[PDB]
RNA sequence: ACACAGUCGGUACGAAGUCGACAAGGUAGUUGAUGG
RNA sequence: GAGAAGGGAAA
RNA sequence: UGGAUGCGUUAAAAAAAAAAAAAAAAAAA
RNA sequence: UGGUUGAACAAAAA
RNA sequence: ACAGGAUCAAAUCUUCCUUGAGCGACUCGGCAGGCAAAAAAAAAAAAAA
RNA sequence: AUGGGUAUUAAUAGAGUUUUUAUCGGCAGUAUUUACGAGAUGUA
């Protein structure tokens, strides 16, 4: 969020803390579950509109 | 430009040429014209440049006007160009204030 | 609001050698003051008065854009800087050298 | 003549639901009918695209009422055919073959080339 | 008079009410596309000079603000002394914001710069 | 039904025996043009000014046409048109200078 | 895209397949949901003049009124007419309310014009039109016009494009008399159209003259009476006939000058429009009121 | 921060497919859509009624409730976080253009989100 | 609310003449 | 081509340079003529 | 100042 | 399950309206 | 001189 | 664009100034679509594989 | 806290995924189009 954000642009206590440069990690990502999403496929519509022209 | 005011200078000092009257004075309006944009090390290369030639046509005064303000991110080479010119070339008891800056 | 005649004058008869050459010494005369102006003010005062001459190339602009840096900046939204910044805005995708821009 | 001059004389035209050949009705539907029994006999024919087009509507509906197996269809059908041959076919082999296709028993298709002779598209 | 006014009357009868769905010239010096209120010297004169453009009555312009302002702004104009839109355009009373309100959608310009509600904020 | 509208001459005397037998104007006295109350006596005309400019060779005329006839005008601005008040005048091009005239609807 | 006698067949076994009817209710209640938050009422001035909105022929029918009465009606459909901007003096230099209605497939819609759609948080719209407008009866962007805008037995003026008859003869186009059937006419003369001028003195062929062309295709006004409205499914029911195809566009809007005058000076409007009120109740369906004398008197 | 930085509009101001700041909820009657069939996905598989639903494909998914639980509470977070999500950027378009989307008034083959033909 | 001829186009009308140059029918007597 | 379709005429390089150029300048290779 | 009675429009 | 036409039905209101085919500070493409 | 003014009038003037 | 600027500094939610009219307005920029096929009274009706 | 090692909520450089109808027959082959800059006075 916006104010948790500022929270750490504005915290002059936390930092991200390594010893040695092969310490930092990619940040670590939950991967929510999938659900038919007609809002997706009808943009794929849109997006195939002109293949018979190409 | 600044760049072609600078290799002009830099020309003037390398060798000692005589140039002729209208260069000196195009040269001397350009050098007014663009004062406010100076840096110190340009100003003292361009004071030193017309001290060598010991020509005069107000462009200490015109330079003294501005460098004041340039004066604040000057180099110690450019500090003591700009006071050995400067000491000589103004007026007694003209701008103390400059000086003082100095 | 506006003038009267907006319709494009078309001249029907073909320019005399004077004519011709009046209609595109804008396209030396605008680098020329560029390069001459030492303020923001004469920058802007020379695009505004070759605002009307088509038409303007990426160079021009850059060579705005890079005395109005070397003279000190200006007010980003005078309007005679608003001109500049709509014709990069339109010329954009043209321009081989955007991030110079 | 003067190509543009279709657009002209096409703007605002409907299309008519059934082309028409030549000659009086009777003529017409005499023709369709031969060609119907024909087409049967052979299995596929080649004609011009519009003429293809017309007769497809007519083999289907033969073959519709012919899967029908009632008094009624089967007068319909004798009425739509000409030959014993053309008879016999349909109902001993189309029929069975087509039992489990609710519809669609035929197809056009164009072979995009002009006849020599007149020019005619084919198909 | 009789059953009949004098035609001079009638027609500017029919004059008096005309209502154009136009503003169909940039030759004009009236509201337009592009219409500044700073550029008259204060809100009493940028309203007057709406009000002219658009060709609408003190009157009627001071009967809407009170037929479509809230209970107590219409007690606070009944409570002014004179007519309020006349007092505006002298430059006489300061109106409220809700009444500036009214008078910009009679009028239809600004009167004021005009403040929009963006959602930005700087991290 | 419909009749004649009102004229000049519907608003004023008329005297028969004179060339200018009526008054005559572009509006009714009460629609005539005038300057707004307050917003009166806050300028001066000039009357014509003139922009030269050596560069491009397209200059401007500025003139007043407040109190002056339409046809006066109008063959001055046809002459400033032409260019014929310019030496290098030439025929076969609009060889004149460009007009700007304010104050119309004050034309007599 | 199938073929001539397909679409035939398609249109002949059409009624089989249609959806069972839906239950139109008798009261309905409006939530803030379906309520702009920047809708509010207006008292209007002598110059005050709402917006139209568009609508699409769907069909006509018989109906019979309060006597017994039996008028044809046509139907229209105001299918989802949807403000998306609004004009202004300083920002376009003139007023008037931009409306959208229909849906057009996004596989048919244009990138720019998908962004402009978007950008109003709307579906893909078929077409889009102005209605000019007074200052104080501008409308919200995102309001949805109904049909309740209309109250029955109003008069209102409507515009519409004619359908398209193809090239006819001055005789089909024009009703022009032609010659005898008999009596010696030539063939060319049966429906020929005579002189088309006059002679050597004038020696042209004035303009605007009648002659064989492409006829229909013109935009065509009229008058109608607001018959009934239905407001679940937006339908409004004119008195009479309006030009056009079944399924085209049509603009409505109130009557003016005359008409104004002598119908609707004292039928009460909703200004803007029809602001309702969240909670109260309101008939689905409304009738125009009945003649006060009896129809069958003589 | 002693010097803030502004963020950047354009991902508000651009509006395509191919922008999510602005295209995730669009269009109203498809989100409407989406969030249904996911609330009842999530009550068909993580709430089971004892019988297959038939809704999708089978998953293997978890079925012991302790795992049940900690997927309710991320499906619920979620669903909080979009609801909130849309609510504000709503709220910005009524503050900035007094653009508003509400819910339709009429069946109407538009609102269905279908073209209006003769049929 | 908040070289003569040049000098008043600059403060009156906002913009500079630059090479231009410019008079006003009150100074004809002085080229006549 | 406005043209019984022709006839008489018909664009005047460079400074697009610049280390340029009598009396004043407030230094712009800018300026001198003009109170009712 | 006039069949200024080719067009514009002038004291 | 439909089409056309009038011998059928409706309107006779708007003209700064209905509508349109050339956004134009672009003065030598 | 007055919106006073469809085929109607008032004021002033010489 | 609340994008830039001023101030003994703003109700949440900008006190003002600038933005010649923030390109006529809103969008797009791998946008845009002439012909064929297949359809087709004006129009509308097929996402790609 | 004679005060900012100081307290609160970084999804943070990654908020990312193709719906519905449908027994069977049919179309989908091509062309045009965006740098009319002097990349460049190349990163100081």
């Amino acid at each position: 969020s916006v104010a948790s954000r500022i929270h750490f642009l504005n915290s002059r206590t936390r930092f991200q803390t390594a010893v040695h440069a092969s310490d930092v990690a990619p940040p670590f990502l939950l991967l929510p579950l999938a659900s038919p999403r007609p809002l997706l496929a009808y943009h794929h519509r849109f997006r195939t509109r002109n293949r018979k022209r190409g | 430009d600044l760049r072609k005011l600078e290799e002009t200078a830099q020309e003037l000092l390398r060798g000692k040429e005589t140039k002729r009257r209208a260069f000196w004075e195009i040269f001397s309006k350009r050098v007014k014209a663009s004062a406010h944009m100076l840096s110190p090390s340009l100003m003292a290369l361009i004071a030193k440049s017309f001290d060598v030639h010991d020509r005069d046509t107000g462009i200490y005064v015109a330079l003294a006007t501005v460098l004041p303000e340039a004066v604040k991110r000057a180099d110690g080479r450019s500090l003591l160009t700009l006071s050995d010119v400067f000491s000589r070339r103004l007026k007694r008891d003209s701008n103390p204030h400059l000086f003082s800056t100095l | 609001r506006g003038i009267e005649n907006t319709l494009r004058l078309r001249y029907n008869y073909t320019p005399t050698f004077t004519a011709k050459k009046r209609s595109e010494m804008w396209k030396v005369n605008l680098v020329k003051k560029i390069a001459h102006a030492t303020d923001a003010k004469q920058v802007l005062d020379v695009w505004t008065y070759y605002r009307h001459r088509r038409t303007k190339r990426p160079y021009h602009y850059l060579l705005a854009l890079q005395r109005l840096v070397e003279v000190g900046g200006c007010d980003p939204t005078d309007f005679r800087f608003r001109l500049i910044a709509r014709g990069i805005y339109r010329t954009a995708k043209r321009f081989i050298n955007l991030p110079r821009v | 003549g003067w190509s543009k001059v279709v657009n002209f004389l096409n703007k605002g035209v409907q299309r008519r639901p059934h082309r028409r050949l030549p000659g009086q009705p009777h003529h017409q539907w005499n023709m369709l009918k031969t060609q119907l029994d024909q087409l049967v006999r052979s299995d596929r024919l080649e004609l011009t695209l519009p003429r293809a087009h017309e007769l497809q509507q007519y083999a289907e509906e033969l073959v519709h009422f012919a899967k029908q197996n009632t008094p009624e269809s089967s007068l319909i059908v004798e009425s739509m055919i000409f030959t014993p041959a053309a008879r016999r076919k349909l109902f001993h082999e189309l029929c069975p073959l087509y039992a489990n296709r609710p519809f669609f028993y035929t197809r056009v298709v164009n072979q995009h080339r002009l006849r020599m002779r007149d020019a005619a598209p084919m198909a | 008079m009789g059953v009949l006014r004098s035609l001079y009357s009638r027609v500017s009868q029919r004059v008096w009410s005309t209502l154009h769905f136009r503003v169909g010239s940039r030759g004009q010096v009236r509201t337009n596309k592009g219409f500044k209120p700073t550029a008259f010297p204060h809100l009493g004169a940028a309203l007057f000079f709406a009000r002219m453009s658009k060709g609408l009555t003190r009157d009627s312009v001071e009967k809407f603000v009170r037929l479509n302002v809230s209970e107590a702004q219409r007690q606070e104009i009944k409570n002014w002394p004179g007519s309020v839109v006349r007092c505006i355009e002298n430059g006489a009373c300061i109106p409220s914001r809700e009444l500036q309100s009214r008078l910009e959608q009679v009028v239809g310009v600004p009167l004021t710069r005009r403040k929009k509600r963006a959602g930005n904020r700087r991290l | 039904s419909q009749s004649y509208p009102k004229g000049s001459f519907h608003e004023g005397h008329i005297n028969p025996f004179a060339d200018v037998q009526w008054i005559s104007r572009p509006f009714m006295k009460r629609n005539m043009p005038r300057d707004h109350h307050p917003l009166a006596k806050q300028h001066t005309s000039l009357k014509a000014v003139t922009m030269l400019d050596e560069e491009s060779g397209n200059h401007w005329h500025v003139l007043d046409g407040k109190g002056r006839s339409v046809g006066g005008l109008a063959a001055q601005v046809v002459r400033l048109l032409q260019g014929k008040h310019r030496v290098d005048f030439t025929p076969r091009t609009a060889a004149g200078d460009s007009v700007i005239v304010v104050n119309a609807i004050h034309l007599k | 895209y199938d073929s001539r006698w397909v679409k035939r067949l398609d249109r002949l076994r059409e009624s089989k397949f249609y959806d069972p009817a839906p239950i139109i209710k008798e009261e309905e209640i409006l939530e803030a949901d379906k309520i702009h938050p920047l809708l509010k009422k207006v008292t209007p001035s002598w110059n005050s003049r709402r917006t139209g909105l568009l609508a699409y022929k769907i069909g006509m029918m018989s109906l019979w009124d309060g006597w017994g009465e039996r008028h044809a009606v046509t139907v229209c459909q105001v299918d989802r007419c949807v403000v998306m901007d609004q004009r202004t003096l300083d920002k376009d230099g003139y007023e008037a309310c931009v409306m959208g209605i229909g849906y057009k497939p996004i596989h048919k819609v244009t990138k720019p014009m998908l962004g402009v759609y978007i950008r109003s948080q709307i579906e893909p719209k078929s077409r889009i039109a102005e209605f000019k407008c007074s200052s104080d009866c501008l409308l919200p962007v995102g309001h949805e016009m109904s049909v309740r805008h209309f109250t029955p037995g109003q008069q209102v003026f409507v515009s519409g494009w004619s359908k398209d008859k193809g090239y006819l003869g001055v005789k089909k186009r024009w009703g022009f008399a032609g010659q005898n059937a008999s009596h010696g006419v030539e063939a060319k003369a049966h429906s020929s159209p005579g002189s088309i001028g006059q002679s050597k003195t004038v020696n042209v062929v004035w303009r605007f003259k009648k002659m064989a062309g492409h006829a229909g295709g013109d935009p065509r006004v009229v008058n109608c009476k607001v018959f009934r409205i239905e407001a679940q499914r937006n339908l409004i029911f004119l008195k009479g006939c309006v030009p056009g195809y079944k399924g085209s566009l049509i603009k409505i809007s109130d009557a003016r000058g005359k008409t104004h005058h002598r119908h609707n000076r004292h039928i009460p409007l909703h200004f803007p429009t029809f602001v309702p009120e969240p909670g109260v109740s309101y008939p689905v369906t409304l009738e125009c009121p009945d003649a006060e004398q009896d129809p069958f008197l003589y | 921060l002693r010097h803030r930085v502004l963020p950047s509009s354009l991902p508000n101001r651009l509006f395509s497919v191919d922008n999510r700041e602005t295209t995730r909820f669009w269009p109203p009657p498809l989100q409407k859509e989406e969030d249904e069939r996911r609330g009842a996905f999530v009550e068909s598989c993580l709430q089971p009624s004892g019988k297959a639903s038939l809704l999708q494909p089978p998953q293997c998914l978890p079925r012991a409730p302790s795992h049940l639980a900690k997927l309710m509470e991320e499906e619920e977070r979620l669903r909080l976080y979009r609801h909130l999500k849309k609510e504000e950027r709503d709220a910005a378009t009524l503050n900035k253009f007094g653009i508003w989307a509400g819910e339709p008034i009429a069946d109407t083959p538009a609102a269905k989100m279908q073209p209006l033909v003769a049929r | 609310g908040p070289l003569e001829e040049k000098l008043r186009i600059a403060e009156e009308e906002g913009w500079d003449l630059l090479h231009r140059r410019v008079a006003s029918l009150r100074q004809l007597k002085g080229w006549l």
